[PDB]
This record gives C-alpha cells, sequence and structure tokens, in this order.
C-alpha cells in the first residue's frame, strides 16, 4: 500500500490519465491498495485497484485507478506492460 | 467465470525445433447444432474450422499466440508457440508453474544429430545428468525451482550448451 512499487503505479496511474483526457491532476498519496494476481502459463501477471489522491485544481480529491501490468516472455526476453483500464473519482 | 476453451499442444512443447511436427488441439465443448472451432493466430482469425490445427513442419511464422473458441466455450487464453532454429533447445510446456505442479523438460537436438552426456541447469547450477539422453522430471514444483534454466550435452565430441529460458513458480 506504501511500498514504492505501488505509488510508481499510482503515478503511472495519473500521468496517463492527465494525457488521454487532458488533465492536470497532481499525485499526492495512496491510500488503499488491493492486487489480484491473474498468471496463466505464459504470463506473470497482476491487477491492481489503486485508490489514491490527487489535486485537482488544487483541491484533494480521491480517485479509483485500474491499473493492469502483465510480464510475459519470449525465447529468453521478457517484456513488461503497464496499462490504466480504468480511471474514476470517488 | 466464463467456460473458457482451451488450447494445448501435443507434443506438449512450446518451445520446438523449425520443421517439427505440433497439433494444436482445442478443449471445448461441441453441441451438434454447431460443432465448428474459431481459431486464432496472433489476435487473427485463421480459415481452418476443425477441432485441431496441424502444423506439419514448423516455421518461424507458425510462431506466436494461438486461441480457440467453439459454440459452448468462450474465447480461451493465448498459447504461445515459439519456433526456433539451433543445434539444440530445452523445451517446456510453459515458463510458469503453480507449487506441486509437475515440470517436465527435454533437451531436444537438431533433426538427425545424437546427443549424450546431458546435463540440465539451473542458474548455472547442475540439477540432473545423464549420460544417454533422457527427460528432466520435478514431480513436486517448489518455489526453489524458479530460475533460468538450460541444457548442454556433447555432439560426440563438441561440447554444446542451448539457450537459457526462465522459469518462474508461483503459489499455489
Ligand atoms: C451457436 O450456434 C448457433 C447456430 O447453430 C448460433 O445461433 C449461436 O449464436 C451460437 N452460439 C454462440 C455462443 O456463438
Ligand atoms: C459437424 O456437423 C456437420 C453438419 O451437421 C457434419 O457433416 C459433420 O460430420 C460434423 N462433424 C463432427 C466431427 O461431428
Ligand atoms: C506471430 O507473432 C510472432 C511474434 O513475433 C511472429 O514471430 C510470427 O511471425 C507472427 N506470425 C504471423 C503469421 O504473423
Ligand atoms: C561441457 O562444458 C562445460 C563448461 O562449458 C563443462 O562444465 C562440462 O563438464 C563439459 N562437459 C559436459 C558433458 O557437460
Ligand atoms: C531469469 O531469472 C534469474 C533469477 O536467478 C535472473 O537473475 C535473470 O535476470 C532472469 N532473466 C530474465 C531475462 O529475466
Amino acid at each position: 500500500e506504501n511500498s514504492l512499487e505501488i505509488e510508481e503505479l499510482a503515478r503511472f496511474a495519473v500521468d496517463e490519465h492527465n494525457k488521454k483526457e487532458n488533465a492536470l491532476l497532481e499525485f499526492v498519496r495512496v491510500v488503499k491498495a488491493k492486487e489480484q494476481a491473474m498468471n496463466t502459463g505464459f504470463t506473470l501477471a497482476t491487477m491492481y485497484y489503486l485508490t489514491l489522491e490527487a489535486k485537482d485544481g488544487g483541491k484533494k480529491k480521491l480517485y479509483e485507478a485500474k491499473v493492469w501490468v502483465k510480464n510475459t516472455q519470449w525465447h529468453n526476453a521478457m517484456t513488461n506492460f503497464k496499462e490504466l483500464q480504468e480511471f474514476k473519482p470517488v | 467465470d466464463l467456460p473458457k476453451a482451451v488450447v494445448f499442444l501435443e507434443p506438449q512443447w512450446y518451445r520446438v525445433l523449425e520443421k517439427d511436427s505440433v497439433t494444436l488441439k482445442c478443449q471445448g465443448a461441441y453441441s451438434p447444432e454447431d460443432n465448428s472451432t474459431q481459431w486464432f493466430h496472433n489476435e487473427s482469425l485463421i480459415s481452418s474450422q476443425a477441432s485441431s490445427y496441424f502444423i506439419d513442419a514448423a516455421t518461424v511464422d507458425d510462431s506466436g499466440e494461438y486461441r480457440c473458441q467453439t459454440n459452448l466455450s468462450t474465447l480461451s487464453d493465448p498459447v504461445q508457440l515459439e519456433v526456433h532454429i539451433g543445434w539444440l533447445l530445452l523445451q517446456a510446456p510453459r515458463w510458469v508453474f503453480k507449487e506441486e505442479d509437475p515440470i517436465h523438460l527435454r533437451c531436444h537436438s537438431w533433426k538427425n544429430t545424437a546427443l549424450h552426456k546431458v546435463t540440465y541447469l539451473q542458474n548455472g547450477k547442475g540439477r540432473k545428468y545423464f549420460h544417454h539422453n533422457s527427460d528432466f522430471y520435478i514431480p513436486k514444483a517448489t518455489l526453489k525451482d524458479s530460475g533460468s534454466y538450460f541444457c548442454r550435452g556433447l555432439f560426440g565430441s563438441k561440447n554444446v550448451s542451448s539457450e537459457t529460458v526462465n522459469i518462474t513458480i508461483t503459489q499455489g
């Protein structure tokens, strides 16, 4: 919840949200984090459900973010893929 | 939870050498009203509609991800197929395992190239040795089995090591 890996995903969620919706949210902190591993024989993947606090025009607001992280292998080369799938307020 | 179809490989190796034979089979229910199968290669629908998809002699183009579907079974998860070209290849059915799963590895040589004094290595340390080329088995997988794997043997007097591949064991 308060680890570096969580924060990077939360900042990534905010950076991606601003990019697609052309917004200007400033990440502050993560307040809750739930993980759901979804591996297969050919991927180490996890779906992250994050609740974070960001400043919307100076005012702090809470948002729920859904981030998908996928690790696959080709021969012996690993590829990490991250994706923001949902970003909504509370 | 959806009733997902499943693609499985016969033989089970997802890493194969060029010219090997591979048959992809769709595990799914088939109704008499509609007994066809939808196959996908690299996310694109292909023409074959049979329950099995045959690859007589594999080429690098046959590599990629495969998915299948039937009337009664929903789109399967992808199965990965890697066609390699080289003297030696360490084979496996997948690279992600769960605790207690069996791990069956095979040191495969190019066509018509006998190989002996074979060793399976994990993170650089040997795990099992065979004078005659045999398969490596781990009936009960454990978190300590995770690591980089490769096999090396002798083509007569030539000592050869296969390309490495990373295996991961997850909680059960
Ligand atoms: C199964 O086949 C019937 C036609 O025989 C078709 O109407 C139906 O939509 C099919 N079901 C699915 C899930 O595609
Ligand atoms: C699938 O259905 C068609 C038409 O009903 C039939 O000709 C064919 O034999 C069937 N295939 C199998 C494998 O049952
Ligand atoms: C499918 O994707 C793999 C991944 O790179 C590629 O090697 C292969 O050639 C592709 N096959 C086709 C038919 O596009
Ligand atoms: C092959 O070479 C490796 C080092 O490259 C060595 O450890 C091994 O003893 C040699 N012979 C066999 C049969 O592996
Ligand atoms: C494979 O796993 C080992 C674990 O010992 C790690 O050191 C190595 O970086 C991994 N290779 C790749 C390509 O991820």
